[PDB]
């Protein structure tokens, strides 16, 4: 009902309507992850290359 | 060929449903969690409504209205009968009501009591059945979950031979267009043991319920009258038929019901399609007034009749949606 | 007057961010090569559309923009296409090898080769900005890259740029538009790592999409430049704001505010009205009446829920076109009765209300008509969870019998993680349903 | 990615892959001296893929040519499109393998590895990012079986995060050249398991029974049964050598199709079946294309996929053809079928339309399912395995170039492990 904080100018107006009233992780963390999941890689080719070579 | 889906193997009415979908030849059943339906036939609790209307190529339709338990809690049903302008605190064929929480509207409930304390006047109320205000809460807040208290209907219709009591269950089947179809058929659900207007501590003769019962099978088979002889009945002692003394008063209070909560249940613009069926619970009093009780989501029909409402509701509420290679109900037009 | 720096990220991204910039030029009168006969100042300014573009000596207006990529095909479309002399090379960084629909090769694998190279180039515009207020990032739950690097990105946005706001426009994955089936996974695992660092996500379903297309611009089998330029509408509409004078949604903070109380519970549900086909001839143009009445369809939500079986907890309305307030409160008057409107009991039952006069803009030879007036809802309500609850199922039952599992291993993730993440939807589900009901 | 190097090992492996060479060249507009002939600018959109750009602006093939023997590569250096390959590529030993996977594997294929290998080093270097390799090579034989699945173990160490795909020839007793093919097959299956991502399993049972049922031929060659293995392949690799909707190459197809690493035996499919020049001359209808893809009488694997369960399944439609009324039919299909379909896979069932059709055809489709079913034929090459070796019969041909049984016993049990993995998803 009530037509509040009504602004106007050239390129059209804004207002609002009340109709009822109511009742990190840093930078080291992130290498860390990372890494962590390149060791993993790392881990998982050598045994590759391992079982190749037997 | 369609496609259907059982998630509610305890539904006595969609068991048959699902029975005679399987014997026409052009409709198979698949697995609890397959998704590739077209028909789903839900469970009562936590049905996930979320996720129909979302696979490619296939019209989803599901026997119930999300929303609709707003009307078939007794907590819901007083919250929306009292807050609606459709139906206003001023309604007639509903009871007065109250609801009432557990440790809320007890002091608008005391605040009526008094009046009817003051004027002396019918004084018994419904929530086990006692004439004391303070007595009733008491049991309220020893049993855990909320419960509602109710005026209770001191001036009941006698059925005679036997000064007996009855509730009226008819069966009603909104469609995926939101039309509203009354079964013809209806069921009264009576009272054995004749009416005790002193002693409210009985509670087989004042409750008219099928359980409670089960003098059980006295004057008709498993205290269940067909509305073929309560039409009789009253042409013979009221002079009057079942038509015009009731059913125009039931045909009035279900369309006022659901067309009350059309525009927050309807699936007319949405991606997925419901219908579902309803058990509408009547009271006629002494002056032959039609007062509501209750409305029952899962709705359970009678032994005479599962054979012809479940073949009423793959007519208009499946095979409407989904063809196949007299009418039994009555529409109640809005 | 503060700048918006907008990143693409996946071929979603980038060809979104296509669409939004084609239709940006052509709303604020500049040229494909970057010319803008309208501006006065020459070599510099603080006017509202020098949020989204800065300027040369030379008299080009080039966008705030960089688009990253972990494969060049898509991007390559953009350095050879129509608007090539729009943006400068250094804001356009490809890979060699994309990250083949897995989360975890995006985001650990290519993620850590790339990720210092584009914020070294995300810096580049940063150092051209006199007051930085943010980003919007705009990506792909399903692709590999779209989620993956996009969470690393968000991650690595929130150390380096620690005060400035984050905002996303997500594509929410769809099998009616050519999915694959793995995408349910990179869908809750990009979630899950974007959740913290995201302050307002727009999510679009591409089933929305594509049936609006079908209904409303009689498309048959909607190509991704249909899609788009639909999308780019929409996204042009909340972003209008911030390139144009007004006093509601002027800045990227105001957008919290207005939009998100819970702070984890950021994904405002966008509806848009009216699309009409440019190849019907005799069209009865809407009212404010009709259009702001459409706005409460599902069948115009950028997400496909029921808005009914929910609460609000905000609601915006921004109308572009022939719209004065008096129209916009006697509409309001006559939804309000006519429909469920349910807010939460903690915030008031209201409306905020931006117009712009200018209708909306175009595209010459789109598949969209120009109207007399057009609006955008922006509304936070609970109803946008049932995304959540269907995408959460289709994780739940590959997961099971952890299907594709091992490709996200092989690539250095941890089977830990997919609990993780999925515990987090479960926690945010619980967060709608205590708001919710 | 773009680049894909092609290897093929042995008589069975250089006579199809001749066929592909010879059908995608037809695709392209290639000529068989390599220069460009075509009207449409499409067939050079992606050319890069199996073509290596060459002086004078020719397109020369990145494929290597294998073998123990001199004969059969001798016969595609003066066949129709022979002298398209690089003469460089063409890597030969002297002896033969006498349809030995041990001589194959061990003994003759261990001495001309290396001059392979650095053929195939040579191509990757030229290629601008690789995206994997491709081996066409049948199971039965010797060097194909055993210096085939030599190369592939070689190549994992040089590549070890690069797409290794297979176009596998099935031995079957109805298309025989020795009794020791079970053999053969069970030990290339071991290494198939373990060094591949991705295995077409084309069973010569299959193949026959399409040439004798289905096209009316009374006597098929292997002419006949490679006509449709050259056609297949052209189908499957469609996505990777035309422009299109999909941005997608060989790594992304392995995610989606193989949600277990073992378990990345598919079985390829094609409609409509046609012999070699006498051809239909009536036009196929969506609805009958789709028909006939999922149907077992077009699989290439000698399996009813009534008797599993699909996890994965992707078709490629070729033609201008209604897009619209593609999507309705493939839907159809699984919404009609979904009892064969897994539930824990949700949207398992891929479509992609490629705009321009193969010679001679003004539509066709392609069939690639990842189905439980596939168990079938290694179960049917596992009890051919069983009924000689628990004889030990034949096995002094293997003995006699150092391998032990111990190996037997070792691929057999890889294999019906294999097999009960298969069983596990075809229930619950
Ligand atoms: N609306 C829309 N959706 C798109 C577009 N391109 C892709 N998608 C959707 O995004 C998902 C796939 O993500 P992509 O962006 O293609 O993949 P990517 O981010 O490049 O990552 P990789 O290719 O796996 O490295 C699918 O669900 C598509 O439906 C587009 O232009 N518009
Ligand atoms: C380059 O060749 C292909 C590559 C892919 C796919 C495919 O089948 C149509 C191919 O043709 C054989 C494809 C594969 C199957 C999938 O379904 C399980 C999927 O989700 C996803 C797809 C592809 N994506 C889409 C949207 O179709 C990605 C990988
Ligand atoms: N489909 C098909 N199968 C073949 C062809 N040539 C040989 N085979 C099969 O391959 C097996 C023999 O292997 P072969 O390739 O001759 O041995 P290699 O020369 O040592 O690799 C037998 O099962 C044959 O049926 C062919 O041209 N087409
Ligand atoms: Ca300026
Ligand atoms: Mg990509
Ligand atoms: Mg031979």
């Amino acid at each position: 009902m009530e037509v509040i904080e009504l602004n106007k100018c050239t390129s059209g107006q804004s207002f609002e309507v009340i109709l009822k009233p109511p009742s990190d992780p840093s930078l080291e963390e992130i290498q860390k992850k990372l890494e962590a999941a390149e060791e993993r890689r790392k881990y998982q080719e050598a045994e590759l290359l391992k079982h190749l070579a037997e | 060929m369609y496609t259907f889906v059982v998630r509610d193997e305890n539904s006595s009415v969609y068991a048959e449903v699902s029975r005679l979908l399987l014997a026409t030849g052009q409709w198979k059943r698949l697995r609890k969690d397959n998704p590739r339906f077209n028909l789903m036939l839900g469970e009562r609790n936590r049905l996930p409504f979320g996720r129909l209307g979302h696979e490619p190529g296939l019209v989803q339709l599901v026997n119930y209205y999300r929303g609709a338990d707003k009307l078939c809690r007794k907590a819901s049903l007083v919250k929306l009968i009292k807050t609606s302008p459709e139906l206003s605190e001023s309604c007639t064929w509903f009871p007065e009501s109250y609801v009432i929480y557990p440790t809320d509207e007890r002091e608008v409930f005391l605040a009526a009591y008094n009046r009817r304390r003051e004027g002396r006047e019918g004084n018994v109320w419904i929530a086990l059945i006692s004439s004391e205000a303070s007595e009733l809460l008491d049991f309220i807040d020893e049993q855990g979950q909320v419960h509602v208290i109710q005026k209770y209907l001191e001036k009941p219709l006698l059925l005679e031979p036997g000064h007996r009591k009855f509730d009226i269950r008819s069966w009603v089947l909104v469609d995926h267009l939101y039309n509203i179809y009354l079964y013809r058929e209806g069921v009264l659900r009576t009272s054995s043991e004749p009416y005790n207007s002193a002693n409210f501590q009985d509670k087989t003769c004042h409750l008219t319920n099928h359980c409670i019962q089960k003098n059980y099978g006295r004057y008709e088979e498993g205290n269940e009258m067909f509305f073929e002889e309560f039409n009789q009945y009253l042409m013979d002692a009221l002079n009057t038929t079942l038509e015009n003394s009731i059913l125009l008063q039931i045909k009035h209070i279900i369309r006022s019901c659901l067309m009350c909560i059309e525009p927050a249940i309807s699936t007319k613009h949405l991606h997925y399609q419901s219908f579902q069926l309803f058990g509408f619970d009547f009271m006629v009093d002494e002056e032959l007034k039609v007062w509501l009780i209750e409305v029952n989501g899962a709705p359970a029909c009678a032994q005479k009749l599962y054979a012809e409402l479940c073949q009423g509701i793959v007519d208009v509420a499946i095979s409407s949606v989904f063809p196949l290679a007299t009418s039994i109900f009555i529409k109640l037009h809005h | 007057m503060r700048e918006c720096i907008s990143i693409h990220v996946g071929q979603a991204g980038v060809q979104i961010g296509n669409a939004c910039w084609e239709l940006y030029c052509l709303e604020h009168g500049i040229q494909p090569d970057g010319q803008m006969p309208s501006d006065k100042t020459i070599g510099g300014g603080d006017d509202s559309f020098n949020t989204f573009f800065s300027e040369t000596g030379a008299g080009k207006h080039v966008p705030r923009a960089v688009f990253v990529d972990l494969e060049p095909t898509v991007i390559d479309e953009v350095r050879t296409g129509t608007y090539r002399q729009l943006f400068h090379p250094e804001q356009l960084i490809t890979g060699k090898e994309d990250a083949a629909n897995n989360y975890a090769r995006g985001h650990y694998t290519i993620g850590k080769e790339i990720i210092d190279l584009v914020l070294d180039r995300i810096r580049k515009l940063a150092d051209q900005c006199t007051g930085l207020q943010g980003f919007l990032v705009f990506h792909s739950f399903g692709g590999g890259t779209g989620s993956g690097f996009t969470s690393l990105l968000m991650e690595r946005l929130s150390v380096d740029y620690g005060k400035k706001s984050k905002l996303e426009f997500s594509i929410y994955p769809a099998p009616q538009v050519s999915t694959a089936v793995v995408e349910p996974y990179n869908s809750i695992l990009t979630t899950h790592t974007t959740l913290e660092h995201s302050d307002c996500a727009f999510m679009v379903d591409n089933e929305a999409i594509y049936d609006i297309c079908r209904r409303n611009l009689d498309i048959e089998r909607p190509t991704y430049t249909n899609l788009n330029r639909l999308i780019s509408q929409i996204v042009s509409s909340i972003t209008a704001s911030l390139r144009f004078d007004g006093a509601l949604n002027v800045d990227l903070t105001e957008f919290q505010t207005n939009l998100v109380p819970y702070p984890r519970i950021h994904f405002p549900l966008a509806t848009y009205a009216p699309v009409i086909s440019a190849e019907k001839a005799y069209h009865e143009q809407l009212s404010v009446a009709e259009i702001t009445n459409a706005c409460f369809e599902p069948a115009n939500q950028m997400v496909k829920c029921d808005p009914r079986h929910g609460k609000y907890m905000a609601c915006c309305l921004l109308y572009r076109g022939d719209v004065v307030p008096k129209d916009v409160n006697a509409a309001i008057a006559t939804i309000k009765t006519k429909r469920s409107i349910q807010f939460v009991d903690w915030c008031p039952t209201g409306f905020k209300v931006g117009i712009n006069y200018q209708p909306p803009t175009v595209v010459p030879g789109g598949d969209l008509a120009k109207v007399q007036r057009a609006v955008c809802m922006l509304s936070n309500t609970t109803a946008i969870a049932e995304a959540w609850a269907r995408l959460d199922h289709k994780f739940d039952l590959m997961y099971a019998k952890r299907a594709f599992v091992h490709w996200y291993v092989g690539e250095g993730m941890e089977e830990g993680e997919f609990s993780e993440a999925r515990e987090d939807m479960a926690a945010l589900e619980k967060d709608y349903e205590e708001v919710g009901v | 990615m773009r680049e894909i190097v092609h290897i093929q090992a042995g008589q069975c492996g250089n006579q199809i892959g001749a066929k592909f060479w010879e059908v995608i060249s037809d695709e392209h507009g290639i000529d068989p001296t390599g220069s460009y002939h075509g009207d449409s600018d499409l067939q050079l959109e992606r050319i890069n893929v199996y073509y290596n750009e060459a002086t004078g602006n020719k397109y020369v093939p990145r494929a290597i040519l294998v073998d123990l023997e001199p004969g059969t590569m001798d016969s595609v250096r003066s066949g129709p499109f022979g002298q398209i390959f690089r003469p460089d590529n063409f890597v030969f030993g002297q002896s033969g393998a006498g349809n030995n996977w041990a001589k194959g594997h061990y003994t003759e294929g261990a001495e001309l590895v290396d001059s392979v290998l650095d053929v195939v080093r040579k191509e990757s270097e030229s290629c601008d990012c690789l995206q994997g390799f491709q081996l066409t090579h049948s199971l039965g034989g010797g060097t194909g079986s055993g210096m085939g699945t030599l190369l592939i173990s070689k190549i994992r160490e040089e590549y070890p995060d690069r797409i290794m795909n297979t176009f596998s020839v099935m031995p079957s007793p109805k298309v025989s050249d020795t009794v020791v093919e079970p053999y053969n097959a069970t030990l290339s299956v071991h290494q198939l398991v373990e060094n591949t991502d991705e295995t077409y399993c084309i069973d010569n049972e299959a193949l026959y029974d399409i040439c004798f049922r289905t096209l009316k031929l009374t006597t098929p060659t292997y002419g006949d049964l490679n006509h449709l293995v050259s056609a297949t392949m052209s189908g499957v690799t469609t996505c990777l050598r035309f422009p299109g909707q999909l941005n997608a190459d060989l790594r992304k197809l392995a995610v989606n199709m193989v949600p277990f690493p073992r378990l990345h035996f598919f079985m390829p499919g094609f409609a409509p079946l046609t012999s070699r020049g006498s051809q239909q001359y009536r036009a196929l209808t969506v609805p009958e294309l789709t028909q006939q893809m999922f149907d077992s009488k077009n699989m290439m694997a000698a399996c009813d996929p009534r008797h599993g369960r699909y996890l994965t399944v992707a078709a490629i439609f070729r033609g201008r053809m209604s897009m619209k009324e593609v999507d309705e039919q493939m839907l159809n299909v699984q919404n009609k079928n979904s009892s064969y379909f897994v539930e824990w896979i949700p949207n398992n069932v891929k479509t992609a339309v490629c705009d321009i059709p193969p010679r001679g055809l003004k539509m066709s489709a392609t069939f690639i399912g990842n189905s439980t079913a596939i168990q079938e034929l290694f179960k049917r090459i596992s009890e051919q395995f069983t009924a000689m070796f628990r004889r030990k019969a034949f096995l002094h041909w293997y003995t006699g170039e150092g391998m032990d049984e111990m190996e037997f016993t070792e691929a057999e049990s890889n294999m019906n492990d294999l097999v009960s993995e298969y069983q596990q998803y075809q229930d619950a």
